[PDB]
This record gives structure tokens, C-alpha cells and sequence, in this order.
């Protein structure tokens, strides 16, 4: 996480400005040395105001 | 090896298959009992009250 | 026979002091 | 021979052997430590704290 | 297994000399160096080839990797 | 010819350097353990001294002078008959067990 | 009335095990490693205790404790680096011991061979937990990866992994239980090594030639005891060079960064002595297949007495088989190097071939070759 | 990608039995205190370790009391601020990691108590890094705030140029050339990572000598006590 | 004030390894600049140039320091 | 034994270490205890040798 | 965690927030008490029936 | 440990082994002062004392 944005940047929601693999609005990396996008947990949207995660 | 099979060993096996197979049954029952395998105990009358 | 056998020559391995057949090893026993 | 006198004097008895070993270690530790420290300071001269203490 | 129930042997004569009259380093270099050379000759042609082919594989992998990390015309 | 490769492997094996004739290098299993026992006295004593020589040489990491290297054509198989007899008896015993 | 060496009930076993034990006369230096293992274990016990003297197995203070050992405690750095390099040297001697067993046909001794396989397993597990203890970046991340490997087991995978973790991820509980397990296991290794020696003493020993040495046995005391001491001195030489001239030569510097469960290190390579299996784990694309290959790589030693078919016990007199064995050693070195390297184009295929050939030598090539010289030597 | 490795510089302590220039350690502490301590930390090193390495007791005490370090709750119910002493570790510049990340562009200045034993390459890395700053090559446009350093992995370090010519005045009077400053700070950081660097080497020296003495004699003992078996000269006399 | 670092930098840049490394560098730069929308970086050529310069520079410098 | 000037950090840590190791020494000494006992056999309450009633 | 700032907290953690941990802890303590009870009875048996003759 | 061990032969044996046992005790004392680096002896010694 080399000096990244706080849900901002050119590419909508998120974007890594130090290395490549620029994040997306949903966090997908564009192209570069990042092994994957922003880490995503096992969310459980079984009801509103709950969305259980890990 | 070639020392196995042949006449004598096959009726030896036939003699010991019930014992070995039902020892394996002993092991299966012991394993499911010790580990409390919910999957198997779903289909026994009394022990459904656990869960 | 027991007479026929003999100890093979060990002269290649001996220390310098005990190498001649006329001297006595008692003199150089302390040194070695 | 010097070795012969040495053995006849203080090597025959195993207990005198041990006494010789111990008193030899007494001075061997001293001599070896002095010599090794000497070699080490000679190799690293002007770099150790002892060599540069006098400045401050 | 202790000495006595080990084997049966006959007509074998064993001589020896005390450690206090035989030099502990009898012609150390003179006979050792030909001995080591003979031992090395016996086994070099059967020990080294796998190691040298490993060396070739390793070096080849090193460059092949760093070439793969190099640029490319576009 | 095939004898060429046989001789080449015999020379490359190295037990001829120590004075051993093939049979002296046998791994001692039960059948072998009986095979040595059934050997006559003279052959057994010769074998045991020969193995003593080899153990001495290996401890010293030396070999015999070139002359007293047991020839391929002189490697007598003193154990093959006894060992083969033991194997045949064992096979018959197993067959009766069947 | 009787020699206390052979009269005292406690002295009986010691005399029959180290003083008057009939040993082969032509034993080479390759057997000295048998002592080198045991002695080394004692250092690991001796040093490892003193590390346990000043060590708080807690996530917030484990690394601080290790630094305080290496920086504040009197000669603590000596004990720490002696311990780490002693573990590495222990694995060096373990590999050399297994190589000697493979070469001079010692796996005919069965019970000792299987007990040695169990020893190997326990020692590798112990080293794994030990590397977990310092709680550096590589410590934590390698532990996470290696324990996640257990998720490949069907059905009980996740629950077993969470059980080993002691929670949801490698954390307080994992480190705390790993320290106690690392404390207990070496004593299991010691008892099992006593069992190893007990089993070995009944069959004497395998001399390099491979023929029975029952008729050339020699007393143990004036002999190899001194030779074993010389071997231990050489081992101390290597270990002291490693500790005193380059303590972190065999060790990744990244471990000195405190374990942060937010940053994956550029490389997750385990210690040098595990990559040979780790590379195999990388080779198989399937996760479960990878774990099975990893465990079978060590387990293959058990099958060795079964696969032997050459009528000669030892490898001293089997040239082609010797070439095969040295090919196996080269394969092991190649696997270690491949495990060191990342997973890229040139290394993936090399790892595949290395794993395949390493298994092929042990299972197929060696026995098939052993048939060949038997046919060649008129038997 | 690519990772430009640091060339092996000929450090004075690089030698097999060569220890660090302790005067260079004294100089390299000052740069840490006046330059690197502004954002970085050396939490694992206290003023106590400094004495006998590059400072004497009274200078260490004065240097420690130059800064102000927090002590426990006073007899009133709150923190009371006190000048430092010998048994106080090097002051943290930022109250918590979050404050450190926020104060900078968003990165974290790693603690230097182990930065030489954590970075692949050691001193040769850090020195080169501090001297590796340059204009980014054409075709590369780093974001505002990022600085280009080839040695840094990713070439996008968030570090302002720390060392420029005539950054601080060395007390002894050595020139403040950037190379000198970087060399001294790298030696100091190596000492911080490996405080035993001197004694270890000294110990090694002794191990070299006596094991050069024990090894032959013990070997000389072995061949002494094993010569009986090596001169056996067996004989066979069957009837 | 004159730093020995810059001095050693220049006299080492005079080496022929650095000469051809620089040649590839100024061959890369305009190739990238003239190409209006290319996605190439001259970082590789700069890396080779810096390696060639720095291995050489390490040999010198410390003597002057 | 204290590891310092009073029962403090070092004392607690080292006491944990020794308390961990020692019971295995107890086990070893107990094994030797049994080893020594076997060479004579247990003593019956009557004290007199019971080799005719084992 | 054998540290003077967490030892007591860790013990409370074992007794309270560990699955069947109180059982283990009190088993340890009362097992020590019973171990010493058995040791004292064993020493008394050795004294009484003259087992120190071994 | 009674009148059995008291006798002319036992007294003579004591005398025979007194030099050996006594200088064994000397061995032990020298080893102890060496290992412990006992200053209160080592200060009075020659060259050794220069260590301190
Ligand atoms: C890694 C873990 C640690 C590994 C090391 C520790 C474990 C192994 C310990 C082995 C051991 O104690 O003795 C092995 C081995 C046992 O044989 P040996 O006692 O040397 O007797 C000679 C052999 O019979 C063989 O004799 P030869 O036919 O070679 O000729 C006589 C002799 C003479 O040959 C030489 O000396 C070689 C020429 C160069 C010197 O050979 C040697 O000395 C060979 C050893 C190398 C020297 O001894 C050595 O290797 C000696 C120590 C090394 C040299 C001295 C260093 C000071
Ligand atoms: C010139 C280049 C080196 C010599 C040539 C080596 C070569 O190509 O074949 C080895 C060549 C042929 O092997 P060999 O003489 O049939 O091996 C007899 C024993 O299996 C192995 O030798 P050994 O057990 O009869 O005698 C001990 C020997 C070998 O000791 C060891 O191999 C174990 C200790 C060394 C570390 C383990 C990795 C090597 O020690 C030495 O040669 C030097 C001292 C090594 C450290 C102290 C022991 O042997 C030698 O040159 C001497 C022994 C091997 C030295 C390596
Ligand atoms: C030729 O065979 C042999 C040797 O050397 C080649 C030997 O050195 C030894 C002797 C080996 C040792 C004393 C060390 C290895 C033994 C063990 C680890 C077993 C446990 C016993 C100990 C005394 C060591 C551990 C002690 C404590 C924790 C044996 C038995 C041997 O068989
Ligand atoms: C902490 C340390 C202390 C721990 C507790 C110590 C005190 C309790 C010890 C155990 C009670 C006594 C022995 C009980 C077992 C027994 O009878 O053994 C002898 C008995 C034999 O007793 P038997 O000889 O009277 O009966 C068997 C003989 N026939 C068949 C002819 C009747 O052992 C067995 O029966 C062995 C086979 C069955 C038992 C093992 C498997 C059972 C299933 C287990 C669960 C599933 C897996
Ligand atoms: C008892 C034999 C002497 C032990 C001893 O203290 O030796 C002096 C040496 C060095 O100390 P020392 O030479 O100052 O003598 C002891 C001084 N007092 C009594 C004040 C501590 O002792 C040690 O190194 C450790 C002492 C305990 C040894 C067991
Ligand atoms: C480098 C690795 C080898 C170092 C020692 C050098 C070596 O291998 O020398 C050859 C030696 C020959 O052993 P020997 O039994 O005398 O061979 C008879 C052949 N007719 O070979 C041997 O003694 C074989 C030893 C095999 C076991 C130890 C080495 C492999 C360890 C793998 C881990
Ligand atoms: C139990 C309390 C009752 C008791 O001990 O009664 C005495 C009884 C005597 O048994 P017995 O030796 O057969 O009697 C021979 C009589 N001519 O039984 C005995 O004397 C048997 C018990 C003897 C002592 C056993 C050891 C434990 C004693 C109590 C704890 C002591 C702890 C402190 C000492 C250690
Ligand atoms: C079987 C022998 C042993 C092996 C192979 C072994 C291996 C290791 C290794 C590789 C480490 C990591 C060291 C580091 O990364 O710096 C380690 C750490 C540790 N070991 Fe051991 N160990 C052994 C025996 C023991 C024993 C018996 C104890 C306890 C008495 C112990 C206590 C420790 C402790 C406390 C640490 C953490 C401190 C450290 O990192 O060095 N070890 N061990
Ligand atoms: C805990 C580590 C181990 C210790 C302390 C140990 C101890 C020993 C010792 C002292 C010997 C006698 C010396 C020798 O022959 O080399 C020996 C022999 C042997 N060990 Fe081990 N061993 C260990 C691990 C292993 C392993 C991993 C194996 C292989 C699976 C193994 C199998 C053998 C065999 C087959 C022998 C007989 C060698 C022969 O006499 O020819 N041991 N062991
Ligand atoms: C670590 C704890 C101990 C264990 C595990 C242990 C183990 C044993 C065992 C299993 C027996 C045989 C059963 C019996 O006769 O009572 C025994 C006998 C004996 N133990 Fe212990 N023991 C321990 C402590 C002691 C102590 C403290 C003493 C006294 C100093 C002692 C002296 C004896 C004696 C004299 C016997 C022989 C009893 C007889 O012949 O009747 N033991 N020990
Ligand atoms: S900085 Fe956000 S991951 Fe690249």
C-alpha cells in the first residue's frame, strides 16, 4: 500500500498511485506488480444494517 | 509377492473377512461416536436430540 | 609350525629412536 | 632428553598429569587472551574505542 | 552381540605394534597424496557429471529468468 | 560381444581390487545366512580371511597391488550352488505352504 | 569381584552402548555424522533452553524479547546465533546421514530406518515451529502459507487448519501453542533417538563394503570415541565459522522486520532446509496433489528397503547405480534452488522436471538399474 | 520490473576481522540525531549502548538530557515530563504509527534498529539509496510527492532527499560532503543492527587460532590411538 | 563545497561500459518521447547505466572519503 | 538465580523455562528408579524375601 | 505468556475465555497437591516396610 | 564403616594414598580457582594477575 488514496483517485473509487495495478471503483487492479485487487472478504448480506463480514 | 495368493491363503482370507470387516465396522462406529459426526447421527432415532 | 611364523618387518612405521635392533627401547621409552 | 625428563617428572602420575594441565591452562588462558587481543588491536588500529578514547 | 558370540574363524594370525613405537604420521604426504589422487580418479567421472549439469541448469535458469524480465520491442 | 560388457562391469565394480570374488560381496539375507553355514570348512575359512583383508584395506583406504586383483576369468562361484539349493528348498517350502 | 563397568545396572547399558560396543573396523567418516546429529541435538537443547530463559511468547513482545536477547543479555547473541546456525547444521548432518543410509545399504536394517524417518519428520516439524517463534515477517507469512497448505485436505481441511491456528489466523494462540510444542518435541526426539540406538545395536552396523563385519569388530572406546570427538570438533569448526563470521548468511534478512499482518513480503521462501519439499509443493498444480507429493517426498524413504533388488547390500560396488545416486543428490540441490526462486517461466518447468526425475530415480530408475548389474554379474 | 542491486562497497568493517571505525560511528550518530531522527526512529537502541562505543559517560548523559522523555504517572494522576537519562531508549518522533503515516505523504519511516539486517544487501543498499537520487527517466511520471530512487523496490520511494551537501556540521571538523555523511550514517546503522560486530569478530579470531591448534593435535591423537589398526599386517596360515 | 561523489561519478562515467550504456540511454529517450502515446519506460537502460557506473564507483570514492 | 537485583522479569521467565524442562528430568530419573528396583524386586509387607511366591 | 505484565492476565484468560480451560488449570494445581500427597505416602511406605534396603 | 576399616593395613594404605589424594585435592583447588576466576587468590599470583 505505497502511499495510496483514501477512496479517491483518477480511476473512480480507488487507484494505486505508487506502483501500477491501479485500483478500480470496485478495487480491481489495472496492471502491475500487485498480486490481486483490494482484498475482499466473505460478506454476508443476509439482512439490511447487518451485512456480516469477516 | 508370489508367496501370497494360492489356495491356502484365499480360504484364510475367507475365514478372516467377517472378523476384519466387522472390526472395521467397530472402527467406523467408534470414529463417528468420538468425532460426533452430525451427518451420520442425523439418521439415528435417539441421538437427534443433541442438535 | 609355530617356529615358521614370524613378525613382518615394521621398520617403515617405527619412530626414530626405536629403529635399530641392538639398542634397547627402555632408554627412549620415556621420550616417546 | 628434555621430553624424557618431562615425562619421568610430571607425566607418569595421572593426577600430576591433571595438575600440569590445570596449571598450564592457568597461564595459557592469560597468554592466549593477551596475544589474541594484541593481534586484534593491531589489525584494527585507530578504529576501536580504546584507541580513540583519549580524544574525549 | 558382545565379543565372543560373533563368528567362527581359524588360522588367522594378526600382528600389531603399540602406538608408542610407530610414528602416528608415517610418510604422511609421500603416500597420502598418491592415495588421494587415486581415490579422486576412481570416483570423479562418476561423481562430477551430475553436479556440472546441475551447474549448467542453474546458470541457464538465471539468465533465462532475467531475460524474461527484460524489455521487449513494441 | 556381451562378455566385453560383463568384463567391463567386473573391472568397474571394484571388488576385484580388494581381492573379493563376487560371492564375498553378497548381502546376507536369511537364505545367504544359511548358504555360508552349509559351506565346507576350507571355503568358509578362505572367504572369512578374504573379507578380513578387504575390511583392513577399506579401513586403510588402500587396494591390493595390481597383480593380486582377482581376475574375471578366475572368479570362482563357490556359493552359487549352495545358495541355489537354499532358494530351491525355500520355493518348495512356499509351494507346500500354498 | 567384577568390573563396575559390567556390574552396575546403569553402567551395563552405557558400557554395552559406547565402551565395549563391537563396531566395524572399516567404518568411514560418513558414519561420524551419527554422533554429529546427537551432539548437535544437545546444543539445540542447551541453547534452546537459554533462549527460553528470556522469551515471552506473546505477539506484542516476542520480537522485542528476541532483540533483547541479542542486544542486552550477556552474550545473548552468541546463544541465539549458535542456536539458529546449529539447527541449520543439524539439518545438514541429517541430510548427510540419510545419504549415507541410502548409499551403503543401511535401510536393510528396517526398524532403525523407519524410526529414523519418524525422527526426520519430528525434526522438520520442530524446525518449522522454531522459525515461527521469532515472529518476523517471514516467520508469520511462511507459517500462514504452510498451515494454509493443510486446507487442501478434503472435508476436514478448514476445521483442521483453524484448529492448528488456535483461532482464525496465525496470532497470539498460534505462537503460544507453537512455543510449547517446540519445547516438548525435542525430548520426544531424544527418546526416539534412544530407541533408534537400541534397535541399531542389535544388528551391529553396516560397514562401507556392505559385507558383515561380525568377524572384524573392534572395541568402541579407544577407537571411534576419539574419532567421534574429532568429528564433533570439525562440526564445531563449521558451526563457529557460521556463527562468528556471518551469523545471518543462512537466513533471510526480511525476518528482522516485525511481523505485520498487512504487508506480504516480496518473497515467502521458507528456510533453506525445507525448499526441497516446498519446490515439490509448488510443482503440482493441484493443491491436494501438492500436499500429497510434499508428504510423499519424505515418506518415500520408507519404501526404500522394499525397492532394493540388487543382491549387493552396499553401493560401493555398483557404478551405474552410483551415477544414479549422484543424479539424485544433484536433483535435491536443484529442488532446493528452485524452491528458493519465484514461480516464473524458467523455474516452473525446471521444478516440474526436477520433481518428476527425483521421484523417478527412487521408484523406477534405481531398482531397474539394480536389475541390470545383477544380470551383468552373472546373477 | 528489474531490481538494481547495490554494488559491494569496500567498507572498512567489510574485512574478515575488521571492526567498524568507532570515530565514524560517533559521526554517524550525529547525522541520525539531527537528520534521520526527525521522522525515523531507533526504538530498540538506548543511550546506554552509546557509551563506550562512540561516547563517554558524561557526554552520553548530557546527550540524553538534551531530549525530553516521558515518565510514568506522577503522584497527582497524570504524565509528568522529564529530561532523559542513560536508561532511556531513543525518542520516538511520532506518537503512534497512524500519526507517522498521516504526517508523511502516507508512508511509514521504518525503524533503523534493524534496517541494515532487514534490507537485502545491507549497508551497500542504504548508502547507495541515499546517494541514488536522480531525475526520473523519460517515460516515467511519478506522482506528486513521490521521489525516484532506482535502488528502492518500485523506484517510487516517498522520501524527501535526506542528505544534501553541507547538511550538518561535524564536531570534529570533517567536511559535510553527502558521501561522507551517508558513509558515516551507514556504518552507524550497521553498528545499531549488529552491536556485537566488534566482539564477535574478536571472538572469531580466537576461534581461528585455537581451533587451528586443537584440530591437528586431536587429529594427531587420533592417528596416535588408531595406528594400531592401521599397521595390522594380517596373515593367513591354513593347514 | 565539492563532493567527491560527483567527481568520482564523472571520471567513472568516462568508462566505455558507461559510454555504451549512455548510448542506449539517449537511444531510448527520444524513442519514447517522440512516440506520443507509448507505454515504454527507459528505466531498463537507466538501470544498466547505473549498474555499470556504480560497480565502478564503488572501487573508488571510499579512498577519498 | 534472580537474574537481576530482585524477583522480576528474568526470574519469572527463567522459572517458566526450568519448570518446563525439569519434569522430563523427573521422568528420566523415575525410569532409572524403576530400572534399579527391577534388579531386586519389590519388597513385600512382611519384608522377608518372597521369591517362592512371586 | 511468561511475562510479568501478562502472566496473571494470561492465567485469567485460561480460566475464563478458553474452552474448558479452568478444568485444565485446576487439574494442574490439585494434581500437584495430589502428587505430593502420593509422594509423601510413598516415602512413608518406604520408611515403614524397610524398602530403603534397596 | 566401623572397626573393620580400622587396622594397620588400612592405616598403611591411607599413608600410601595420602600423597595422591592430597595432590588430587590440589588439582581440584587449582581447577576451582581457575574456573571461578577467584581474585582473592589470583591477585597474589604472578603474571596471571595482570589480567585484572
Ligand atoms: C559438515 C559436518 C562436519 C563434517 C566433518 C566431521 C565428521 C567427519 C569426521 C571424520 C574424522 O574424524 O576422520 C575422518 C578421516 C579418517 O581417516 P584419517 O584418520 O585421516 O586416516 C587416513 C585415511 O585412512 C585415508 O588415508 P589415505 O589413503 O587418504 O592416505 C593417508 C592420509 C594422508 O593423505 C592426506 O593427508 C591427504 C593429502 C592432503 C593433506 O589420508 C588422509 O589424511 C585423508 C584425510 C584428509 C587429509 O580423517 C580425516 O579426514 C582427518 C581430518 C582432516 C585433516 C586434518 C585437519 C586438521
Ligand atoms: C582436490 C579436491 C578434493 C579431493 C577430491 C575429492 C573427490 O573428487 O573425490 C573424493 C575422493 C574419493 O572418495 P573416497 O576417497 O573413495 O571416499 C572415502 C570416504 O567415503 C570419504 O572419506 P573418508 O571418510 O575416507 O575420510 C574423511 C574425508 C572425507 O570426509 C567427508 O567426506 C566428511 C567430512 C567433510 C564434509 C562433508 C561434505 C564433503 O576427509 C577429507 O578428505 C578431508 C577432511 C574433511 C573434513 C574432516 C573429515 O576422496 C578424497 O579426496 C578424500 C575423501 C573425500 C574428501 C571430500
Ligand atoms: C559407530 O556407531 C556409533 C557412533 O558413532 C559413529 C557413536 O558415536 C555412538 C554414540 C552416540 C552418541 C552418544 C550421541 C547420539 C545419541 C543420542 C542422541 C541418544 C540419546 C542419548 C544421549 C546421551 C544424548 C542426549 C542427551 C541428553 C538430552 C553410537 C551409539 C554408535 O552406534
Ligand atoms: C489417566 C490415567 C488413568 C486412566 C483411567 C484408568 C482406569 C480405567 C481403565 C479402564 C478400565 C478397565 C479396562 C476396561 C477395558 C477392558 O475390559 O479391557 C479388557 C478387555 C478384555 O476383557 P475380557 O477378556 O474380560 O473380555 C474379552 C474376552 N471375550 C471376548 C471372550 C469376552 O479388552 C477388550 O475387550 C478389548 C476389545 C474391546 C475394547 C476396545 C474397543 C472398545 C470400543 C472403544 C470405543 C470405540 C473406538
Ligand atoms: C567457593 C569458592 C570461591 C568462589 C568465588 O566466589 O570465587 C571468586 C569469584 C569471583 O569473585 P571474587 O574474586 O570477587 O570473590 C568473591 C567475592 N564476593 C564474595 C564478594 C562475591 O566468584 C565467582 O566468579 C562466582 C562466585 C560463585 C562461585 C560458585
Ligand atoms: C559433494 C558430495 C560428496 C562428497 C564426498 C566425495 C565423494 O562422494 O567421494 C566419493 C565417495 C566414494 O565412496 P566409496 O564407497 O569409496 O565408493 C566406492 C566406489 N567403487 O562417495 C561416498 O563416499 C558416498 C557418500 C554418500 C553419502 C554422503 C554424501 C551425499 C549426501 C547427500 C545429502
Ligand atoms: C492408614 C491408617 C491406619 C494404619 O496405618 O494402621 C496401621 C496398619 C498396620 O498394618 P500392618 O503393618 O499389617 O500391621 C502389623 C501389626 N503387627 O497399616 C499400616 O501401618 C500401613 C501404613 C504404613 C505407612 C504407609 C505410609 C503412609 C503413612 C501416612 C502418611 C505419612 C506421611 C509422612 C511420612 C512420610
Ligand atoms: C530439535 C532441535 C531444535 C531445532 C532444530 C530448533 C530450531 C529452531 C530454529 C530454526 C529457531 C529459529 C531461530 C531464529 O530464527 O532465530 C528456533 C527458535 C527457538 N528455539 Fe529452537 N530448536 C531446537 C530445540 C529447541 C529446544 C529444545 C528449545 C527449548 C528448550 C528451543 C527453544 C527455542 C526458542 C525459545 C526459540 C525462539 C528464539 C529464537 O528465535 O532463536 N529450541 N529453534
Ligand atoms: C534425530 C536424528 C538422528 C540421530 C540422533 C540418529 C542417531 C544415529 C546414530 C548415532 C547412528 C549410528 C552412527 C551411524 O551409523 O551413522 C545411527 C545410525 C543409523 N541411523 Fe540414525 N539418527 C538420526 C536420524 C536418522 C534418520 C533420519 C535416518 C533415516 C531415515 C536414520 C537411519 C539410520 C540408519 C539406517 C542407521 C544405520 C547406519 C549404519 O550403521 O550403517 N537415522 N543413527
Ligand atoms: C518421582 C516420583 C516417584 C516415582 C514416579 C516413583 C516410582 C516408583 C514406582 C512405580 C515404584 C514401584 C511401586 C512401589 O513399590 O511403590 C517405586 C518403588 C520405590 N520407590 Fe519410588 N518413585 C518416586 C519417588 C520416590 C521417592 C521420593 C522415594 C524415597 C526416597 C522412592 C523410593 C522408592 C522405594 C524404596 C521403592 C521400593 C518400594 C518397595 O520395594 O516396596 N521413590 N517407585
Ligand atoms: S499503493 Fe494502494 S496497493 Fe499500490
Amino acid at each position: 500500500g505505497c502511499v495510496p488514496i483514501a477512496n479517491a483517485g483518477d480511476f473512480g473509487g480507488y487507484y494505486c498511485p505508487c506502483h501500477g495495478s491501479h485500483y478500480d471503483a470496485s478495487g480491481r487492479i489495472r496492471k502491475g506488480p500487485a498480486p490481486l485487487n483490494l482484498e475482499v472478504p466473505t460478506y454476508e448480506f443476509t439482512s439490511d444494517d447487518l451485512v456480516i463480514v469477516g | 509377492l508370489s508367496r501370497f495368493l494360492g489356495p491356502r491363503y484365499r480360504e484364510l482370507a475367507r475365514n478372516w473377512i467377517p472378523t476384519a470387516s466387522m472390526w472395521g465396522a467397530v472402527g467406523a462406529v467408534g470414529l463417528v461416536w468420538a468425532t460426533d459426526w452430525r451427518l451420520i447421527l442425523d439418521w439415528v432415532p435417539y441421538i437427534n436430540g443433541k442438535f | 609350525s609355530h617356529t615358521d611364523i614370524r613378525v613382518p618387518d615394521f621398520s617403515d612405521y617405527r619412530r626414530a629412536e626405536v629403529l635399530d635392533s641392538t639398542k634397547s627401547s627402555k632408554e627412549s621409552s620415556d621420550a616417546r | 632428553t628434555l621430553t624424557a625428563r618431562l615425562y619421568s617428572l610430571l607425566f607418569r602420575r595421572t593426577s600430576t598429569f591433571a595438575l600440569t594441565i590445570a596449571v598450564g591452562a592457568l597461564f595459557f588462558e592469560r597468554a592466549f587472551d593477551q596475544g589474541a587481543d594484541a593481534i586484534y588491536e593491531h589489525i584494527n588500529q585507530g578504529k576501536l574505542w580504546k584507541h580513540i578514547k583519549h580524544k574525549y | 552381540r558382545e565379543f565372543g558370540h560373533l563368528t567362527r574363524m581359524r588360522h588367522v594370525i594378526t600382528y600389531s605394534l603399540s602406538p608408542f613405537e610407530q610414528r602416528a604420521f608415517p610418510h604422511y604426504f609421500t603416500k597420502g597424496i598418491p592415495n588421494v589422487l587415486r581415490r579422486t580418479r576412481a570416483c570423479i567421472l562418476r561423481v562430477a557429471p551430475p553436479f556440472v549439469v546441475f551447474y549448467l541448469v542453474y546458470t541457464w535458469g538465471t539468465q533465462e529468468f532475467e531475460k524474461s524480465k527484460r524489455k521487449n520491442p513494441a | 560381444w556381451l562378455e566385453g560388457i560383463r568384463k567391463w562391469y567386473y573391472n568397474a565394480a571394484g571388488f576385484n581390487k580388494l581381492g573379493l570374488m563376487r560371492d564375498d560381496t553378497i548381502y546376507e539375507d536369511d537364505d545367504v545366512k544359511e548358504a555360508i553355514r552349509r559351506l565346507p570348512e576350507n571355503l568358509y575359512n578362505d572367504r572369512v580371511f578374504r573379507i578380513k583383508r578387504a575390511l583392513d584395506l577399506t579401513m586403510r583406504q588402500q587396494i591390493l597391488p595390481k597383480e593380486q586383483w582377482t581376475k574375471y576369468e578366475e572368479d570362482k562361484f563357490y556359493l552359487e550352488p549352495y545358495l541355489k539349493e537354499v532358494i530351491r528348498e525355500r520355493k518348495e517350502r512356499e509351494e507346500w505352504a500354498k | 569381584m567384577t568390573n563396575i563397568r559390567k556390574s552396575h545396572p546403569l553402567m551395563k547399558i552405557i558400557n554395552n552402548a559406547f565402551i565395549d560396543l563391537p563396531a566395524p573396523s572399516n567404518i568411514s567418516s560418513w558414519w561420524n555424522f551419527g554422533s554429529l546429529l546427537g551432539i548437535c541435538l544437545i546444543l539445540q537443547i542447551l541453547t534452546g533452553l537459554f533462549l527460553a530463559m528470556h522469551y515471552t511468547s506473546d505477539t506484542t513482545t516476542a520480537f522485542s524479547s528476541v532483540t533483547h536477547i541479542c542486544r542486552d543479555v550477556n552474550y545473548g547473541w552468541v546463544i541465539r546465533y549458535l542456536h539458529a546456525n546449529g539447527a541449520s547444521m543439524f539439518f545438514i548432518c541429517l541430510f548427510i546421514h540419510v545419504g549415507r543410509g541410502l548409499y551403503y545399504g543401511s535401510y536393510m536394517f528396517l526398524e532403525t530406518w523407519n524410526i529414523g524417518v519418524v525422527l526426520l519428520f519430528t525434526v522438520m516439524a520442530t524446525a518449522f515451529m522454531g522459525y515461527v517463534l521469532p515472529w518476523g515477517q517471514m516467520s508469520f507469512w511462511g507459517a500462514t502459507v504452510i498451515t494454509n497448505l493443510l486446507s487442501a485436505i478434503p472435508y476436514i481441511g478448514t476445521d483442521l487448519v483453524e484448529w492448528i491456528w488456535g483461532g482464525f489466523s496465525v496470532d497470539k494462540a498460534t505462537l503460544t501453542r507453537f512455543f510449547a510444542f517446540h519445547f516438548i518435541l525435542p525430548f520426544i526426539i531424544t527418546a526416539l533417538a534412544a530407541v533408534h540406538l537400541l534397535f541399531l545395536h542389535e544388528t551391529g552396523s553396516n560397514n562401507p563394503t556392505g559385507i558383515s563385519s561380525d568377524m572384524d569388530k573392534i572395541p568402541f572406546h579407544p577407537y571411534y570415541t576419539i574419532k567421534d570427538i574429532l568429528g564433533a570438533l570439525f562440526m564445531m569448526l563449521i558451526l563457529l565459522i557460521l556463527v562468528l563470521f556471518s551469523p545471518d548468511l543462512l537466513g533471510d534478512p526480511d525476518n528482522y522486520t516485525p511481523a505485520n499482518p498487512l504487508n506480504t513480503p516480496p518473497h515467502i521462501k521458507p528456510e533453506w532446509y525445507f525448499l526441497f519439499a516446498y519446490a515439490i509443493l509448488r510443482s503440482i498444480p493441484n493443491k491436494l496433489g501438492g500436499v500429497l507429493a510434499l508428504v510423499a517426498s519424505i515418506l518415500i524413504l520408507i519404501l526404500m528397503p522394499m525397492l532394493h533388488t540388487s543382491k549387493q547390500r552396499s553401493m560401493m560396488f555398483r557404478p551405474l547405480s552410483q551415477c544414479l545416486f549422484w543424479m539424485l543428490v544433484a536433483d535435491l540441490i536443484t529442488l532446493t534452488w528452485i524452491g528458493g526462486q519465484p514461480v516464473e517461466h524458467p523455474f516452473i518447468i525446471i521444478g516440474q522436471l526436477a520433481s518428476i526425475l527425483y521421484f523417478l530415480i527412487i521408484l523406477v530408475l534405481m531398482p531397474i538399474t539394480s536389475i541390470i548389474e545383477n544380470n551383468l554379474l552373472k546373477w | 520490473d528489474l531490481e538494481l542491486h547495490a554494488p559491494s562497497y569496500p567498507w572498512s568493517h567489510r574485512g574478515l576481522l575488521s571492526s567498524l571505525d568507532h570515530t565514524s560511528i560517533r559521526r554517524g550518530f550525529q547525522v541520525y540525531k539531527q537528520v534521520c531522527s526527525s521522522c525515523h526512529s531507533m526504538d530498540y537502541v538506548a543511550y546506554r549502548h552509546l557509551v563506550g562505543v562512540c561516547y563517554t559517560e558524561e557526554e552520553a548523559k548530557a546527550l540524553a538530557e538534551e531530549v525530553e522523555v516521558q515518565d510514568g504517572p506522577n503522584e497527582d494522576g497524570e504524565m509528568f515530563m522529564r529530561p532523559g537519562k542513560l536508561s532511556d531508549y531513543f525518542p520516538k518522533p511520532y506518537p503512534n504509527p497512524e500519526a507517522a503515516r498521516a504526517a508523511n505523504n502516507g508512508a511509514l519511516p521504518p525503524d533503523l534498529s534493524y534496517i541494515v539486517r532487514a534490507r537485502h544487501g545491507g549497508e551497500d543498499y542504504v548508502f547507495s539509496l541515499l546517494t541514488g537520487y536522480c531525475e526520473p527517466p523519460t517515460g516515467v511520471s511519478l506522482r506528486e510527492g513521490l521521489y525516484f530512487n532506482p535502488y528502492f523496490p518500485g523506484q517510487a520511494i516517498a522520501m524527501a532527499p535526506p542528505i544534501y551537501n553541507e547538511v550538518l556540521e561535524f564536531d570534529d571538523g570533517t567536511p559535510a560532503t553527502m558521501s561522507q555523511v551517508a558513509k558515516d550514517v551507514c556504518t552507524f546503522l550497521r553498528w545499531a543492527s549488529e552491536p556485537e560486530h566488534d566482539h564477535r569478530k574478536r571472538m572469531g579470531l580466537k576461534m581461528l587460532m585455537m581451533m587451528g591448534l586443537l584440530l591437528p593435535l586431536v587429529y594427531a591423537m587420533k592417528r596416535h590411538k588408531w595406528s594400531v589398526l592401521k599397521s595390522r599386517k594380517l596373515a593367513y596360515r591354513p593347514p | 563545497l565539492v563532493d567527491p561523489l560527483t567527481t568520482v561519478r564523472e571520471q567513472c562515467e568516462q568508462i566505455e561500459k558507461c559510454i555504451k550504456a549512455r548510448e542506449r540511454l539517449e537511444l531510448c529517450d527520444q524513442r519514447v518521447s517522440s512516440r506520443s502515446q507509448t507505454e515504454e519506460d527507459c528505466t531498463e537502460e537507466l538501470f544498466d547505466f547505473l549498474h555499470a557506473r556504480d560497480h565502478c564507483v564503488a572501487h573508488k570514492l571510499f579512498n577519498s572519503l
